[PDB]
């Protein structure tokens, strides 16, 4: 069996753990290389956050290589319209190292989302809440030696990356654009923020 | 506490001379373009 690994936004336990708002993410699930869970919060009420990797328990959101899990029923969710909807935000709380993403509607089918604005959190909080809103996936067309792709890498640990992926736009027919840092046709960017996250670009190859 | 992109970002990123940046939400950053007045969308690819 592969190697799933749980970790935790905060400490190391579940009990070092806040409890979920409602409609908070409770576990984030990364399906880039070797899955792996982490866990944001715990469900109130009696309920449990959902571990399985897939879509198929009804308590998932999908987006590019992540699945976001919900403590009640996704279906419960309105769709978003593209461009104007906030499928979710996100907020941190600094001195408790704590990320809190509160989903509002799930994106339709074939979209991308992406930070669109910033308000204040309010009054009595410190900082800015993130509003994300949903895209159609690009029909562009890749220019000639242009990147189709760009990795955005995070060594978590030695062998765990946390990883965000940025489709540029469609190859040519007969060829393929990479779709993991270490496939042929990646070439190796920069350091960014930090020693430990690099930059990939990604480029169309034959086949 | 926003960030300029790295050079490839910046290179290739965001359309229609939108502005790249990165803002560090959760250790990771998240890319957005700033969309050029006119334009909408994850890489300000589309008209308003
Ligand atoms: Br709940
Ligand atoms: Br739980
Ligand atoms: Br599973
Ligand atoms: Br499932
Ligand atoms: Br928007
Ligand atoms: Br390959
Ligand atoms: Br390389
Ligand atoms: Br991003």
């Amino acid at each position: 069996d592969r190697d799933v690994r749980i970790l935790y936004q905060v400490g190391d336990s579940e009990e070092d753990l806040p409890v979920c708002a409602p409609n908070a993410v409770c576990s984030k699930i990364d399906l880039y290389e070797t899955p792996w869970i982490e866990r944001q919060c715990r469900c109130p009420d009696g309920r449990t956050c959902p571990s399985s990797l897939g879509v198929e328990d009804g308590h998932t959101i999908a987006d590019k290589t992540r699945h976001y899990k919900m403590c009640q029923p996704v279906h419960k969710l309105p769709v978003c319209k593209h461009f104007r909807d906030y499928t979710w935000t996100l907020t941190t709380a600094a001195e408790l190292n704590v990320t809190e993403q509160i989903v509002h509607c799930r994106c339709p089918r074939n979209s991308v989302t992406y930070l669109t604005k910033r308000e204040p959190i309010g009054n009595d909080s410190p900082g800015y809440r993130y509003l994300f809103a949903c895209s159609p996936l690009t029909r562009l067309r890749c220019q000639r030696k242009q990147p189709c792709k760009l990795f955005t890498v995070r060594k978590r640990q030695e062998f765990l990356d946390e990883v965000n992926i940025n489709s540029l736009c469609q190859c040519p027919k007969g060829h393929r654009c990479p779709s993991h840092h270490t496939q042929s046709g990646v070439i190796a960017g920069e350091s960014f923020l930090e020693d430990n996250i690099q930059t990939y670009s990604g480029y169309c190859m034959a086949n | 506490p926003t960030y300029k992109c790295p050079e490839t970002f910046d290179a290739w990123y965001c359309l229609n001379d939108a502005h790249c940046f990165a803002v560090k939400i959760a250790d990771l950053p998240v890319y957005s373009c700033e969309c050029a007045i006119g334009f909408m969308g994850q890489r300000c690819e589309y008209k308003e």
